[PDB]
C-alpha cells in the first residue's frame, strides 16, 4: 500500500472567505456559537443537560498491566496510573 | 461544407439545433448541406432552382438508393451559399447544391432565414421555417 | 395506475383476450450465413476463381498467374419500428400494450430481415431454371441444383413460395409412398423430413408471399422480379449453397435487435421502438439458382 | 452532422474486414482415383500392348 | 488483530454509519514509514464512485473533491481500496443502495 | 504486378488508425483559482458594500 493518503478530502479551500460549509465558519459564526451559549434560557439549558449526560458522571483511568510500571518517581513508588 | 483551424480542414456540423430530422431514400447521390425534395414515394433528390422544391437539407453524404436522414423546419442549420448574404435574408435552393436569396432567385418566396451573414461560397447559419412543393 | 373497473371472482369478469393477426414465416438466420458486424460498412474478401497450370517448354521463364482479390461490401440500413401511447390507454387497456407492442416491433424486425434475405436472394442469384409449366416438381429442384452445378459450385438449401410448395407436395415422386421411400409427405405436407433432404439439399426454408419487396409497402423500393409460382415468369423457390449469401447483422449495443420502452419527459406518452441495421450479399451468386414458373 | 458514422467512417474508426476469405470456383479433381496413375522414370516412353 | 485495530470500536460506527447513508463505506490501507501497518483509513464515501466491469465488479474507483472554487478529480485502482455494501440490489451487486436515495420521496415528504 | 499494397490497401487489409486522437489548441483556464469564487442562491442579487 502506501505510507501517505491517496485519496483526496473536500477539506480544503479559499480559507475563512465568503463560502458556506460546515469547516469554512469565521469568527463571527463561533462568536455566534457563544451568543446562543451565553444568553440562557430554555435552549442553553437543553444544551448544557446534553453535557451533564455526555461528561458530568466523571471518570476513571485504567492502564492495562498497571503494577507491571511500577517504578520510583521521587524516592517512592508509583504505577503510571498513580501517576 | 469546411472549417479551417490551423493547417487542418474539418466538416462542418450541418445542424445547430432542432429534432425535426426525419428519414428519407436517396433518389441519388448526395453531400451534407445539399437541399433536397420529394422525388418519388419517400424518395429525395436534390433541389432545382426557383421553388417549388425543398423539404430539408441533407444531413451527411450517400450513395443513391442509400436511406437519407434530413432536417426540416424547426432547426437551425450550417448551409453554403452561391452569393453575399445577410441577417434577416431569405434563402432559397440555388439548383447547384448552394442556396440564394429570394430576392436573386425568381420566386417570391424563402424556405429558410439567414442569421449569420457569409460572402458567396461561404457557409451561413440559417432557421428553416418552410417547405415548398408542387402547387402548379 | 388507477383501474376504472373492478375485476370479480369466478371469472364472471369480462372476456379478456385478444385474437392475434397473421404472422409471417421467419428463417433467414437459419437459412443463411450470419454475420455479427463490428461495424455498420464493411467488406468481405473474395479471391479469384481456380485456374489451369500452362504448358510450357523445357528451361523456359515459368509466368506469374498469382491469385487476385476482390471484396463485396456490406452497407447495412437502419431497419425501425415504433409505437406511441398515452399513459391512460396503459392504464384502461385489457392486456398488456407494452408486451404486445414489444412483440410486434420484434415481428416488424425480423420480418425485415427476411425480406433483406428474400429480396437479394432472389434477384442476385446468376442462374436459373425455366420450367415453362410443365415438370415443375422434384424435376424443377434437380434442373435447378444441374444448373448450379454447371457453374462447379454445390447448393445445398433452397428457399420456397406457398404456391411452389402446393405444385411440389402434388408432385407424385413425393405423394406416393412407392415413389417417395416414406408417407411423411402425404402425412405431414412440409414438415416431412424428406421434404429438408431431396435432390442433395439438406435444408428447406419454406418463405411467406408478402416478404419479398415488391415495392408496394411504405419505405421500401421494390426488387427486379416477381415473387410467386402462380403465373407465367413468377420466380418461386432458390435453390443455393447457404454458405455463400451473407446476412450481416450490426446493433450499436448487444449483437441483436434492440428494444427500447421510454416515458416522454413531457407529454404523458410512453412509446416502445426497435432498432436493427441489416444487409444481404452474395458472396457468390453463381452458387445459387431460381425456378421460374 | 451531430457526429454519424457516414462522416468519420475513415477518421475515427476503419470499416472491417472479414479475417476469412472466401474461395473463388473450385473445379472437380477426379483423375488421380478415376485412372491408373504411372509414375514414369523419363519424360518419353512407351507401353507395349 | 487486537492491537492492529486498537479503536475499532470506533471505526466500525463510522463505516458502518456510512453505509447506512451512502451505498458503500469505503477507504485505503495505510502503513507507518517504515512499512508496518498503520491503520484502514476511511476516505469521504460522498467524493468516491466506482467504475464497474461488464460482470459487476468494481475495477477502479473515480473521485472528485472540492478544491478552492473548482473541483479536484482523480481516478485510483481498486488494487488498494476496499468497499462494503450494507443494502443491495442482489447478491451479485458490489455497487449497492444508498436508503436515503431510496426513500427521497418520503423524506421529501416529511420536510414539506 | 505481383501482389503489393497500393493494390489491396483495401480487400487485404485495412490502414492503420492511431489508437490516440491530437487534442488541438486548449485555452488557459484560471479564473476559478484567480478570484474569490461564490455559489450564488439566487440568478440575481446585490451584494453589501
Ligand atoms: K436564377
Ligand atoms: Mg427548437
Ligand atoms: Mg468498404
Ligand atoms: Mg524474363
Ligand atoms: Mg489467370
Ligand atoms: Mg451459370
Ligand atoms: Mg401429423
Ligand atoms: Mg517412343
Amino acid at each position: 500500500a502506501s505510507s501517505t493518503p491517496q485519496t483526496n478530502v473536500d477539506s480544503m479551500g479559499g480559507g475563512h472567505s465568503y463560502q458556506f460549509n460546515g469547516q469554512d465558519l469565521t469568527f463571527e459564526d463561533l462568536r455566534d456559537i457563544k451568543d446562543v451559549r451565553d444568553s440562557g434560557g430554555q435552549v442553553a439549558q437543553l444544551m448544557d443537560y446534553k453535557a451533564l449526560l455526555n461528561f458530568g458522571e466523571g471518570c476513571e483511568i485504567h492502564v492495562e498491566g498497571d503494577d507491571e510500571t511500577k517504578q520510583l518517581v521521587d524516592g517512592e513508588p508509583m504505577t503510571l496510573s498513580e501517576w | 461544407a469546411t472549417e479551417t483551424q490551423g493547417e487542418h480542414t474539418f466538416p462542418v456540423e450541418v445542424l445547430i439545433s432542432g429534432e425535426e430530422l426525419r428519414g428519407y431514400t436517396a433518389g441519388e447521390a448526395l453531400s451534407a448541406g445539399e437541399p433536397v425534395y420529394l422525388s418519388g414515394d419517400y424518395e429525395v433528390s436534390a433541389s432545382s432552382a426557383d421553388g417549388g422544391e425543398f423539404l430539408g437539407v441533407n444531413l451527411y453524404d450517400v450513395a443513391s438508393g442509400e436511406p437519407v436522414a434530413l432536417a426540416g423546419d424547426d432547426c437551425e442549420v450550417r448551409v453554403e451559399v452561391s452569393e453575399q448574404v445577410t441577417a434577416n435574408d431569405e434563402i432559397l435552393p440555388d439548383g447547384l447544391g448552394t442556396f440564394e436569396t429570394v430576392a436573386t432567385s425568381a420566386a417570391s418566396a424563402g424556405v429558410a432565414i439567414v442569421q449569420e451573414g457569409a460572402a458567396s461560397g461561404e457557409v451561413c447559419e440559417a432557421y428553416i421555417f418552410a417547405v415548398q412543393g408542387t402547387t402548379a | 395506475s388507477d383501474p376504472e373497473y373492478v375485476d370479480t371472482l369466478f371469472r364472471e369478469q369480462l372476456l379478456e383476450v385478444v385474437m392475434e393477426g397473421r404472422e409471417l414465416r421467419k428463417v433467414a438466420r437459419e437459412a443463411s450465413n450470419v454475420i455479427n458486424a463490428n461495424t455498420r460498412v464493411g467488406d468481405v474478401p473474395i479471391a479469384s476463381d481456380e485456374e489451369f497450370a500452362r504448358p510450357t517448354g523445357q528451361g523456359a521463364e515459368i509466368r506469374d498467374d498469382g491469385e487476385t482479390y476482390t471484396t463485396v461490401a456490406w452497407n447495412a440500413t437502419k431497419l425501425t419500428e415504433g409505437s406511441r401511447v398515452t399513459d391512460e390507454m396503459r392504464d384502461q387497456a385489457m392486456v398488456d400494450l407494452i408486451e404486445r407492442n414489444i412483440q410486434r416491433v420484434g415481428a416488424s424486425l425480423e420480418n425485415g430481415i427476411n425480406r433483406v434475405f428474400l429480396t437479394e436472394l432472389v434477384d442476385n442469384a446468376q442462374n436459373n431454371h425455366d420450367t415453362a409449366g410443365s415438370n415443375q416438381g422434384y424435376q424443377a429442384l434437380n434442373s435447378a441444383v444441374g444448373e448450379v452445378d454447371k457453374d462447379d459450385f454445390r447448393p445445398d438449401t433452397y428457399v420456397t413460395h406457398p404456391d411452389y410448395r402446393t405444385q411440389l407436395f402434388n408432385d407424385t415422386n413425393l405423394a406416393y409412398a412407392n415413389r417417395a421411400g416414406t408417407n411423411e409427405v402425404l402425412r405431414n405436407r412440409e414438415d416431412a423430413p424428406i421434404v429438408g433432404d431431396i435432390a442433395g439439399l439438406d435444408m428447406h426454408a419454406a418463405m411467406s408471399s408478402a416478404t419479398y419487396d415488391d415495392g408496394t409497402d411504405i419505405g421500401w423500393s421494390g426488387g427486379s422480379e416477381t415473387w410467386g409460382f402462380s403465373s407465367d415468369g413468377d420466380k418461386g423457390a432458390v435453390v443455393y449453397d447457404r454458405d455463400n449469401i451473407h446476412t450481416i447483422l450490426y446493433a450499436p449495443n448487444g449483437q441483436d435487435v434492440e428494444i427500447k420502452d421510454y416515458e416522454d419527459p413531457i407529454r404523458d406518452i410512453t412509446g416502445v421502438n426497435g432498432r436493427l441495421h441489416v444487409d444481404c450479399q452474395y458472396s457468390q451468386g453463381r452458387s445459387s439458382a431460381t425456378v421460374q414458373y | 452532422f451531430a457526429a454519424s458514422d457516414p462522416e468519420y467512417v475513415d477518421t475515427l474508426f476503419r470499416e472491417q474486414l472479414l479475417e476469412v476469405v472466401m474461395e473463388g470456383r473450385e473445379l472437380r479433381k477426379v483423375a488421380r482415383e478415376a485412372s491408373n496413375v504411372i509414375n514414369a522414370n523419363t519424360r518419353v516412353g512407351d507401353v507395349p500392348i | 488483530l487486537e492491537d492492529a485495530f486498537p479503536h475499532l470500536d470506533l471505526l466500525v460506527l463510522d463505516l458502518g454509519g456510512d453505509a447506512l447513508w451512502y451505498p458503500y463505506a469505503v477507504g485505503e490501507i495505510q502503513e507507518t514509514i517504515t512499512g508496518e501497518f498503520k491503520e484502514a483509513l476511511p476516505a469521504e464515501p460522498w467524493t468516491l464512485m466506482p467504475e464497474s466491469d461488464a460482470q459487476g465488479k468494481v475495477q477502479a474507483w473515480h473521485q472528485r473533491t472540492k478544491t478552492h472554487g473548482g473541483y479536484q478529480t482523480q481516478t485510483l485502482p481498486a488494487d488498494d481500496l476496499w468497499h462494503i455494501v450494507i443494502n443491495k440490489a442482489s447478491a451479485r451487486d458490489e455497487v449497492g443502495i444508498s436508503e436515503v436515495l431510496r426513500n427521497k420521496d418520503e423524506i421529501q415528504a416529511f420536510k414539506q
